[PDB]
């Protein structure tokens, strides 16, 4: 919203590397971004990246967006056209040099046609969106990234898309998702440039050491180009936009409880949170109750949404248990945390005689042992 | 070089010649004879003319010693080839060999002086206008029909198969480059006619012409068990093939 806002400000003057990021739900507030900018700049369509064959270039992928942009903006109303499809079919001959898992040497006198010597697939990449936006009478073009959580081993090749052809002025990209996988996988494969051998007979402290120091601050180095900080969007989160206690509160939320809920019964979010919890913890309304509801709205929007949507709606539904109602939440809310617990799963065997065990085994992963069974959330495992 | 060297010898000879060389001169052109009786009567080798050296050689040929081509009009005849790149090979070969000609004979702009691909080719082609010095070229591929095997579906289905899949290639060649249907002029069906009816064909041509292939040949009367057969499949040919006006049947021998 706000957000989002500045963001639309701050690529706005950057016409005037060229890849803004944002932390983190995501995919909406990069839809809204892009629904912002409808100082002239054209869009994209997102960029999914995990929503794509294992084989595709993140080029071709741009490439065919564009020629669908260029193209019906072309149909609406020549020789750019014809000029357009010169690019094109460059494109199509010098695509190889990706997918090639060798040389062939045909490729070199193919090469040897005509500027900087060779078959840059970059600067043919330049030449086209010099076309796209000449024609398109834009500034510029926006390449909108999607997370890659589903699949963050895609990102990679976006980001060496990135590198490789869009250092250009004329384009400004639009990444998504967390900085620490892009951090492993450009690790990762850092790593998979040593020669197998070397680190199979290298297998030393020292020798790991400063492989180890060398491979990481080459990382560090690479992330810094590739992500450059200034243009980097740390985000407000749902608890940051809501009063830690009641000293705060910028935009309330409020949220719907009840299926009438004409937009004046809202109960706001955080008093929503405490009824369900207290009621369904009959907890009171003390202090810990509202530092245990602080700890809530930590909670993925996803997560939250879905604990606080089937809350009410169980709810309603029996009365036309809290705590019950709202265990069946948590369980669901957590069920692959509760699962990597390795705590009782099946539903037929609750009882009393297995939850004693199982908060024994809550305390001895938490180690505690002092006040485990107060059962805080306070460990630094979210799990 | 052959030329040259058996003048030479036949000067040397001029009033005698050594009866052991002699004798190595008669085997020498009668083997070439046998062997190029043979030949006519009758893969690798030909596969071996997919340079633009042979094809050069036939332009060449097909111009006569003077400035002004001997011919005006050449039908460029191939085999098709079950492989996508084997076909366009083939094709880059004919086409370069014929660009080189035409070069040998035009100055002009060529754009590609040293075209690589099918592309390049073709622009450097659309620039020649039919004025008429040098030849005119249209290419057709060969439907070569065998005779059907011991168990199938239906008769012939594994040569249809066959045929659909050289059929394929063309059409996707085609759609990649349209610029070539101005070149590939009709699509023509030969080989001993037994082996398969025309009927068979039908359906290829008539995709075929879908596709965007103008004309269409196929060999017939030409073989046959008795007359009275190479009419009746003649005629047949001529009430089933998708045949518009002005195309060209072939041999009709009946
Ligand atoms: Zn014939």
């Amino acid at each position: 919203k706000s957000l989002r806002d500045q963001l639309v400000e701050s690529i706005r003057n950057s016409i005037a590397r060229n890849v803004f990021f944002v932390d983190g739900g995501k995919t909406t507030f990069i839809n809204s971004v892009v629904k912002s900018l409808n100082v002239n700049i054209k869009c994209l369509p997102t960029i999914d990246p995990t929503k794509l064959p294992r084989h595709e270039p993140i080029l071709v992928t741009v490439t065919a967006r564009l020629n669908k942009m260029v193209s019906d903006k072309l149909k609406g109303y020549r020789k750019q056209k014809e000029q357009w499809q010169n690019h094109l079919a460059q494109l199509q001959r010098g695509l190889h040099l990706l997918t090639d898992k060798e040389y062939k040497p045909e490729y070199f006198s193919d090469a040897l046609k005509l500027s900087i010597g060779g078959q840059d697939l970059s600067e043919i990449f330049e030449e086209l969106v010099k076309r796209a936006c000449e024609i398109l009478d834009c500034k510029a073009i926006l390449i909108t990234f999607d997370d890659i959580d589903t699949q963050f081993d895609a990102g990679w090749d976006v980001l060496e898309s990135i590198r490789k052809f869009f250092n250009s002025r004329k384009l400004v990209v639009v990444a998504t998702g967390d900085l620490r996988l892009y951090s492993q996988l450009i690790r990762g494969k850092q790593y998979e440039n040593y020669s197998k051998t070397l680190l199979e007979q290298e297998k030393e402290s020292v020798r790991l050491a400063e492989r180890g120091y060398m491979v990481e601050h080459l990382e560090q180095q690479y992330l810094l180009k590739l992500f450059p900080v200034q243009k980097r969007i740390q985000l407000k989160t749902m608890l940051q936009l809501v009063g830690e206690k009641g000293k705060a509160g910028k935009e309330e939320i409020k949220v719907k409880t009840e299926p009438s809920m004409q937009d004046i019964d809202a109960i706001d979010v955080r008093q929503a949170i405490g009824d369900a919890v207290r009621e369904g913890l009959n907890l009171r309304e003390g202090s810990d109750a509202d530092m245990y509801v602080n700890e809530l709205l930590k909670q993925p929007v996803r997560l939250l949404m879905q604990v606080l949507q089937d809350f009410y709606t169980k709810k309603y539904h029996a009365t036309s248990s809290v705590p019950n109602l709202l265990r069946n939440a948590l369980y669901g809310s957590m069920l692959s945390n509760i699962y990597r617990a390795g705590l009782n799963y099946e539903q037929h065997r609750f009882g009393m005689d297995s939850l004693c065990k199982d908060i024994f085994t809550y305390v001895k992963q938490d180690r505690d042992f002092n006040t485990g069974f107060y059962l805080r959330p306070q460990s630094e495992s979210e799990a | 070089s052959e030329f040259c060297w058996l003048t030479g010898l036949l000067e040397k000879w001029r009033f005698n010649a050594p009866e052991g060389l002699e004798r190595l001169l008669w085997i020498y052109l009668l083997i070439q004879n046998q062997y190029l009786t043979l030949l006519v009567q009758r893969t690798m080798t030909e596969l071996r003319e997919e340079t633009e050296k042979s094809y050069l050689s036939r332009f060449k040929h097909a111009h006569g010693a003077g400035v002004y081509s001997q011919v005006r009009y050449l039908e460029g005849r191939f085999a098709p080839k079950s492989d996508p790149n084997k076909m366009q090979k083939l094709l880059f070969s004919v086409l370069r060999g014929y660009w080189e000609y035409l070069s040998a004979h035009m100055s002009m702009e060529w754009v590609h002086e040293k075209p690589l691909t099918i592309s390049q080719v073709l622009d450097n082609l659309e620039l020649v206008e039919p004025h008429g010095k040098c030849v005119e070229l249209a290419l057709v591929p060969h439907f070569i029909k065998r005779k059907p095997k011991n168990g199938e579906a239906y008769p012939h289905a594994l040569l249809f198969k066959d045929l659909k899949n050289q059929a394929a290639i063309l059409m996707d060649m085609l759609k990649s480059e349209p610029r070539l249907t101005g070149w590939i002029r009709g699509v023509d069906a030969a080989a001993n006619e037994m082996h398969a009816p025309p009927e068979l064909f039908c359906p290829l041509f008539r995709v075929l012409a879908k596709s965007g292939i103008a004309h269409f040949t196929y060999h017939v009367g030409e073989d046959f068990p008795h007359l009275i057969s190479g009419i009746r499949s003649i005629d047949d040919a001529l009430r089933f093939l998708p045949l518009r006006n002005g195309d060209r049947l072939g041999h009709c021998t009946a």
